[PDB]
């Protein structure tokens, strides 16, 4: 099963560069690609997709 | 008007029960590790969807090749090792009154003897501390394994601690997992998946408590071949693990005399300090909120309105009257009275303590002949284990009362085994198939 | 159904599903055919597998069906092996199931096989030499 | 005769029937070819059956006869091997009876087999080459 | 030729030559692949070339090239896995650079070629039902 | 007549010291020295 | 310990060679399989 970990500086500072790193781990070796996507949601509003990228491709 | 060909398909995806040789795979010991192929640091679990198993753990055979391998594994670990031959004397026993507590009186034995030395022509005068279990009387004593069969002794280096064990099946072989909750362990099992290999299953030996084990994951679970004969043992599996502190205080000394060339026999020369009984605790919250858990889960099978009551052992050897086990080489037998002593009626910071012999004279598997010494360890000793099961009997069964006795049970290993492999089981896989097609040669 | 990847299936991640669609996965299965307490054990353990897959593949031969994941044959399939038509063959049943139906009339269909590519070599034979 | 039935010869029946007799049961000696000390015996014989097995699969395979239980070659028949018409060979004796006769000239077919099939697969090549 | 002598290429002579030159010389390499205590581990050293060689001819016979040495097949060559021209490799490079160069895609390829070889065992069954 | 190969334009990196054949031809010897030991006397009754 | 005794007493016991057993050295061909 593929399981996603995400890491990040907890407090970031106005107008700053804010840094997110999101590691995969898939028990599974054969070639595979995926479709990685970036969600947030502000506290007590509904989720944003900010935006998302292929496991194989640049696109 | 058909006209349906027979037609050749290698590598459908069909399977059925087989029995082979599972090897083993793991990440000095007893159980043999270097010889067994490393584990994939990504095991591979294939969810096998639309498929429903049959499942039945009382009938598995890996059970029996799991058992059959650790015997094995354990001859092999004692075949070299010094043979205590020379040990079978006539001993001279004195009673050990030195700084003990009134629950050890007569436990200990002071035993002199006459010994071989590395010359064939000379002889010493030892002496040693033996357990009240080991020396039986003819003053004059003797062990108690010398009108059975030698024993021979454990080598000091190789670790008793289980290790994870992992079995796989071989090419055109496979193991299906199943990963339905709330499992019988016979019967239909409608989430099932395909692994390479098994969990790292630790080749843990007890009687009467499962220890370091695994849990259930959503309830605890009954299991039973059938519930309602009296003579199938009850595994119970618990949802979570209950703490046991197991020790034996009294700081033994091992003195190492030579019995032969290139032979050494490890006896306890002297206990530095006071000498008291080892014993194991247990927190009794934790213990009582485990049996509620269980007694509401018996009355599913044994009815909501029944009298539900823990009790005795019914009686026997040592190993199976109480709790047997192994605490870093030394060996415990720990008298589970307090434990399952209540009732039930369908409507703090204390512990409970179980004292505990140690014993070095040991028989692990159940056969008759095969002994072995167990070399005592230098100083305290103190372990913690997880308790997340239970083997049961069911005493009687009459219908003219509406009270059920339960009591603790144990003797055969190949239960303890069942409670890790009930989930898994090997097939072999059928690669070709014949099926009507249209299509013509 | 505009950001999505892709995973296949393993092992055995076809046996649930209906013949039609686990026909695709063969060679997923046919590639993992063949890959002192425990060293005999892992060596007989080989032995087996390749002395299995031997078979399997002697059986292929010489039912003419060498070096293929699906071959057709010129035995006709008779209504007393099965009376079920394809309609509820190829899309309303898994491979296991069709084991379980047909497993007592395999034999017959494996010597009808053998049979039939010995008649179909010695009609090549025959036709060759003219 | 009405009301006869059938039973089928088994492992070497057509032994001591006439070659084109014995060549309709090729298909039933083939099948038959597959299936602590004396676990080690047990091992090294099913080992070198398999050994065995395998040289006579690749034996057939340098030839390109993989798969063919009658497999026709290029190979002209030269008469000094056996002078009897063909008449003579497949309706008046046996297959041991020509194995014995042929044994001297066995390997030189061998190779003549091997080197005319080691001709055809370059011919081949070089044809798909252009 | 009277008067001439007769160099036998060697196994594996062609290790340093270039991609289009060692295409030449596979026969020499593929045609000898199969052939107490040291009987043991001649034991095991026989089943592990006879699972080696069954592994490989397994490989061989799910993509569709059995008993060839050169196999052409349907699945294209995706640019990503190397750049390089066609008379680049195949004379200006040798096998083992070769290997190296695409040692982490063979795995990909192995599986396109199957999957290819499975489609195309679809589509001949297709064809056959007509 | 041991059938001996040039590997011509061949170059290859070898390392005397990492060599699985030195420790494989070890323990065929210890493993020979220790078969041809076990079946003769044992001189135990020798220590006097 | 004129009293002697044997060097290996207390370490471990000796095995007596095989007399008919010979120790002369002998050419050894180390071959690998086929693939190899
Ligand atoms: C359930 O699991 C738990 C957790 O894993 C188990 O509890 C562990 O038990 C192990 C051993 O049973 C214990 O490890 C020992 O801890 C001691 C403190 O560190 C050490 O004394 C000891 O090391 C000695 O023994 C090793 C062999 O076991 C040797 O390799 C090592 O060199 C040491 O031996 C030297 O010292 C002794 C004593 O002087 C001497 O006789 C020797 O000759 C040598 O000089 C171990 O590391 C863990 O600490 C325990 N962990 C916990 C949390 O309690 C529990 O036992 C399991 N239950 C069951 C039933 O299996
Ligand atoms: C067990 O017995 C031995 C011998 O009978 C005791 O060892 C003796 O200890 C006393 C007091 O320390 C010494 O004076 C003697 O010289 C010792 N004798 C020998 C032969 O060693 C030993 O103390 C006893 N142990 C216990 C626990 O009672
Ligand atoms: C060790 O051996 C000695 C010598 O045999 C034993 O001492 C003998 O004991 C017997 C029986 O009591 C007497 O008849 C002898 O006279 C004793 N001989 C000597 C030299 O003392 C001694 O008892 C043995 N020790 C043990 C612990 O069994
Ligand atoms: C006893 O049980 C506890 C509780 O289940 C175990 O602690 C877990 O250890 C695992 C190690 O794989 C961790 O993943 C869990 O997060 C731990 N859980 C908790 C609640 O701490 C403990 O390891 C067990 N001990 C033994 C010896 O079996
Ligand atoms: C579970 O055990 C019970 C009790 O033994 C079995 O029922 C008994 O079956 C025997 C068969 O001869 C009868 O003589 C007894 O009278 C039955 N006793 C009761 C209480 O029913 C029962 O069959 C067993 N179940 C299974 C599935 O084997
Ligand atoms: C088991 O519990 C008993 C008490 O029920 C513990 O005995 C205490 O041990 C501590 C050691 O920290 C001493 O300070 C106390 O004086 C002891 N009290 C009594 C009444 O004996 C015992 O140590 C516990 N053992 C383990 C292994 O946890
Ligand atoms: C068994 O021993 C463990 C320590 O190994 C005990 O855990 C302690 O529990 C007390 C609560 O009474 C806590 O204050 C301590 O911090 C715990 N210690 C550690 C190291 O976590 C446990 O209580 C003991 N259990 C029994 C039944 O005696
Ligand atoms: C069963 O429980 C009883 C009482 O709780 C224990 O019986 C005692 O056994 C000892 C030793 O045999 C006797 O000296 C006592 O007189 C018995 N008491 C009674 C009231 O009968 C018995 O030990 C327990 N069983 C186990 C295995 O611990
Ligand atoms: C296990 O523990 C129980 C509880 O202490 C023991 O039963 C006691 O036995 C003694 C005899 O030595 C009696 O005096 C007590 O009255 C008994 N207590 C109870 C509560 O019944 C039992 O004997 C122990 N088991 C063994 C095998 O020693
Ligand atoms: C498991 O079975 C279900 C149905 O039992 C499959 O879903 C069907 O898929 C087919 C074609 O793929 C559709 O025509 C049906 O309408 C679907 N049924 C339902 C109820 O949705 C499902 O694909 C199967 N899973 C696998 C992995 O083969
Ligand atoms: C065994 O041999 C006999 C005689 O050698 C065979 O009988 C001949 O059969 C053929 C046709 O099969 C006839 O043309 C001959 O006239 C028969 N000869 C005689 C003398 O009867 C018989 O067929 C052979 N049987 C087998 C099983 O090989
Ligand atoms: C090793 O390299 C040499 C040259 O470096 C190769 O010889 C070349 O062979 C090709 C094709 O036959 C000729 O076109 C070149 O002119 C040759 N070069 C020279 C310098 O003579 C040689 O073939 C390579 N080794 C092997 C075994 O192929
Ligand atoms: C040793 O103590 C036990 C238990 O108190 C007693 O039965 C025995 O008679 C004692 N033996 C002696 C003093 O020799
Ligand atoms: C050994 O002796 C004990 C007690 O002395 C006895 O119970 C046991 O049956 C004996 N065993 C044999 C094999 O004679
Ligand atoms: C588990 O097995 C028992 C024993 O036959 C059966 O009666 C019961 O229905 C099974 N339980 C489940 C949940 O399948
Ligand atoms: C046991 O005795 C030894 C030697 O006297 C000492 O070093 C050690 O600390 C003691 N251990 C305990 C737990 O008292
Ligand atoms: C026991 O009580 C529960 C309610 O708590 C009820 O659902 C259950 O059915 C009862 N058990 C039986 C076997 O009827
Ligand atoms: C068993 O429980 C009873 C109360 O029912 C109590 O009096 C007795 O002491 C208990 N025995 C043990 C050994 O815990
Ligand atoms: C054996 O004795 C020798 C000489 O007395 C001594 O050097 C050696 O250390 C001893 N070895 C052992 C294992 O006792």
């Amino acid at each position: 099963q593929v399981q996603l970990q995400v890491s990040g500086p907890g407090v970031v500072k106005a107008s700053e560069t804010l840094s997110l790193t999101c590691d995969v781990s898939s028990a599974s070796n054969t070639r595979d690609y995926f479709y990685w996507s970036w969600v947030r949601q502000s506290p007590g509003k509904g989720l944003e997709w900010i935006g998302g990228v292929y496991s194989n491709s640049d696109t | 008007a058909e006209n349906l060909w027979v037609t050749v398909y290698y590598g459908v995806p069909v399977w059925k029960d087989a029995e082979t040789t599972l090897f083993c795979a793991s990440d000095h010991n007893v159980w043999a590790t270097h010889a067994c192929v490393p584990t994939d640091p990504n095991p591979q679990e294939i969810h096998l969807e639309n498929v429903t198993e049959e499942f039945n753990m009382w009938k598995n055979n890996m059970v029996e090749q799991m058992h059959t391998d650790i015997i094995s594994l354990w001859d092999q670990s004692l075949k070299p090792c010094v043979k205590l031959t020379p040990l079978c004397v006539t001993l001279q026993c004195t009673n050990v009154t030195n700084n003990i507590t009134d629950d050890m009186r007569g436990e200990l034995k002071n035993c002199s003897f006459n010994m071989t030395t590395e010359l064939r022509d000379k002889k010493q005068k030892v002496y040693s501390l033996f357990y009240r279990l080991d020396v039986v009387q003819i003053k004059e004593y003797r062990l108690i394994n010398c009108n059975t069969s030698a024993c021979t002794q454990a080598c000091p280096k190789v670790s008793f601690e289980p290790i994870p064990i992992h079995y796989c099946a071989p090419a055109g072989f496979a193991i299906l997992k199943c990963k339905d909750k709330k499992f019988n362990g016979t019967g239909p099992c409608p989430s099932v998946s395909t692994v390479q290999c098994t969990h790292g299953i630790k080749p843990v030996v007890s009687t009467q408590l499962l220890l370091n084990g695994s849990l259930a994951e959503e309830e605890v679970m009954i299991r039973s071949e059938n519930i309602t004969n009296n003579a199938k043992n009850i595994l119970v599996q618990f949802n979570t693990p209950v703490q046991i502190n197991c020790t034996r205080p009294n700081n033994n000394t091992r003195k190492s005399i030579r019995i032969g060339p290139g032979q050494a026999f490890y006896a306890t020369g002297d206990i530095i300090g006071d000498i008291r009984q080892a014993h194991c605790n247990v927190s009794k919250a934790t213990w009582n909120e485990t049996l509620g858990k269980v007694v509401k889960q018996l009355r599913k099978h044994f009815g909501n309105n029944t009298i539900i009551r823990f009790a005795n052992s019914s009686g026997g050897d040592l190993e199976v009257t109480t709790h047997s086990f192994n605490c870093g080489g030394e060996f415990f037998y720990c008298n589970t009275s307090g434990l399952f002593n209540s009732t039930w009626i369908s409507n703090s910071n204390d512990s409970i303590t179980l004292p505990c012999r140690i014993k070095q004279i040991i028989n692990m598997w159940q056969r008759i002949g095969q002994c072995m010494y167990a070399p005592p360890i230098q100083g305290v000793i103190r372990c913690v284990s997880n308790i997340t099961g239970l083997i049961l009997t069911r005493d009687g069964g009459s219908t003219n009362s509406t009270t059920e006795t339960f009591r603790p049970g144990g003797g055969d290993m190949r239960d303890n085994w069942r409670s890790e492999l009930y989930k898994y089981k090997v097939v072999k896989i059928e690669p070709l198939g014949v099926a009507p097609t249209r299509c013509k040669r | 159904a505009v950001g999505i990847g892709a995973v296949f299936l393993g092992f055995l991640g076809a046996a649930g599903s209906t013949m039609g669609a686990a026909s695709m996965t063969l060679t997923v299965q046919a590639r993992n055919l063949l890959s002192t307490v425990w060293g005999i054990k892992q060596l007989q353990a080989r032995v087996l597998a390749v002395e299995r897959y031997l078979r399997d593949q002697q059986l292929l031969g010489i039912w003419g069906c060498s070096g293929k994941l699906i071959c057709c044959t010129n035995v006709p399939w008779n209504s007393s092996w099965s009376n079920r038509n394809l309609s509820e063959i190829w899309d309303n049943m898994t491979w296991l199931q069709w084991d379980k139906e047909i497993s007592n009339y395999t034999q017959i269909i494996y010597g009808l096989l053998e049979e039939s590519q010995n008649q179909q070599e010695k009609n090549e034979q025959d036709l060759l030499a003219l």
